[PDB]
This record gives structure tokens, C-alpha cells and sequence, in this order.
């Protein structure tokens, strides 16, 4: 049954690339920087220490 | 005739009612699937500790 | 959720199509032996004196 | 501020791409049904006499 | 044998259709996700594993 | 255990393309196949009335 008004598969691929993007720009972060922990969230123990 | 007609009718009927049931049980999976994906981080950062 | 809402918009284009093609083909006939029978009566009859 | 400003500028082009094509897809039928429907009435009555 | 509305061959070209467009989207879906499984219904013994 | 793991993450990626691609094939089949379909019978008869 084709429908008009109904392009979920492009929502799927849509939210897919934001999780993708997010991780890159994540990761381009983490090497720019050359440090494991940056920021507070990362892990919750190894600033005090 | 009219006989038919009826059971054309209701075929149609139960067959809307079956996209309807399986919305539902999308949904839940959804939710379920979020719950689990919590539950093992909780785990990893237990077996951190000790 | 937009998924499932999503479904109660609008038919397939293809059997809404196949109606409005069957419907256009029986209006003609309709008009026609509308016609026929319009010109049935008087004609017939005005010669029987 | 300049990420945080900067997350009200624009959406994706993603999603402005989806409801552009959709829109103009759907364009075409409205002209299509539009010459249809202009095209049925005296023309099935002209031959009514 | 020649009827009015009695299109059984559309009926079956429109079933076909919808199981051809249910097939594209599944595959869309499996592939855009680089993932075999997905959802739960897929495999049922692969998941707790 | 993450070579084991990594078996079930996706298809090689060739057969999957081989899948869509064949899928997207039949389907422009049996569009046209339909709208022939809906063309034939009514067409002929209205030509036999």
C-alpha cells in the first residue's frame, strides 16, 4: 500500500546520522585534545584521584 | 448477496484492527529496548567498583 | 507515533484511481441510455395517425 | 555561548529537503486533478442535446 | 465474459505492489542501520547472546 | 569473544545491495503492469456499448 505524506524511512536515516555525527565530532574532540578524560562526564572517578 | 456483502465488510474492519494491534507492541519494544540499553551501562560501571 | 498516526491519512492512489476510472466509465453509459430512452417514446407513437 | 547560540539558527537541510520534494510532488497532482476537473463538466453535457 | 466493476486483476496487482513496497522498506531499514537483527523480531536467539 | 561477537552485525554488504537492487527492479514492473491493468477492460467496453 503506497501512501503520500508518510517518508519515515528518511526519519530513520535522519536520527541514524545524528547518532553517527555526534560520535565523530565526539571523537575529533578526544584526539584534538590528547587527553582521555576532558570535561566532568566522561568518568565519574579518575578526576579526584 | 447480502451475505457476503457482511463478511466483505467485516474482513475489511479486522483487517484495519490489525495495524492498529501492532502500533501498539512497536511502542513497547521501543521503550523496552531503552530500558535494557540503560541496564547495562549500570552493570559496566559496577563491575568498575571493587 | 508518527508512524502510527500516519495511517488513517490517506488510501493508496491506486484503488482510489481504479473508482474514479470505473465511475467515469459508467456515467457515460448512463448518459446515454438516457438519451436513448428520451428519444423512445413520441417517436414510436406519432405515427400510429 | 557561540555553541549554545548557535543551536537556533537552522534545522538539518535534511528534513527542509523531505518537505521540499513533498511539497512539490505533490503540487503536480493538485494541477493534474485541477485540468481534470475543469475538463469534466461541459464537455459531459454537450452531447445531452 | 465482460462485466462492470469487476477488476480482480488490479485487486491482485495492488497486493503485489504492497508485499513488493514492504519488502523495499525492510531492506532500506537493514541497510541504512548496518545492523542484521534490529528490533526483536528479527532472530530470537541472537539477542542474549 | 569480539572477533566471535562482530558475526552477526551485518551481511556482506554485496548481497544486500543485490537484494535492494532487484527488489527496486520488479517494482517499476508492476506499476506499469497496474496502470495497464486499470487501462484495459473499461476502455473496451465502453468502446463495445
Amino acid at each position: 500500500a503506497m501512501y503520500i505524506n508518510t517518508n519515515v524511512p528518511s526519519l530513520t536515516a535522519q536520527r541514524y546520522l545524528g547518532e553517527t555525527n555526534n560520535a565523530v565530532s565526539k571523537s575529533l574532540e578526544r584526539l584534538s585534545s590528547g587527553l582521555r578524560i576532558n570535561s566532568a562526564s566522561d568518568d565519574a572517578s579518575g578526576l579526584a584521584i | 448477496s447480502e451475505k457476503l456483502r457482511g463478511q466483505i465488510s467485516g474482513l475489511k474492519r479486522a483487517s484495519l484492527n490489525a495495524q492498529d494491534g501492532i502500533s501498539l507492541l512497536q511502542t513497547a519494544e521501543g521503550g523496552l529496548q531503552n530500558i535494557q540499553d540503560m541496564l547495562q551501562r549500570m552493570r559496566e560501571l559496577a563491575v568498575q567498583a571493587g | 507515533l508518527t508512524a502510527a498516526e500516519s495511517r488513517i491519512r490517506d488510501l493508496d492512489i491506486a484503488d482510489e484511481m481504479a473508482k474514479f476510472t470505473k465511475n467515469q466509465i459508467l456515467a457515460q453509459s448512463n448518459i446515454s441510455m438516457l438519451a436513448q430512452a428520451n428519444s423512445l417514446p413520441q417517436m414510436a407513437l406519432s405515427l400510429l395517425g
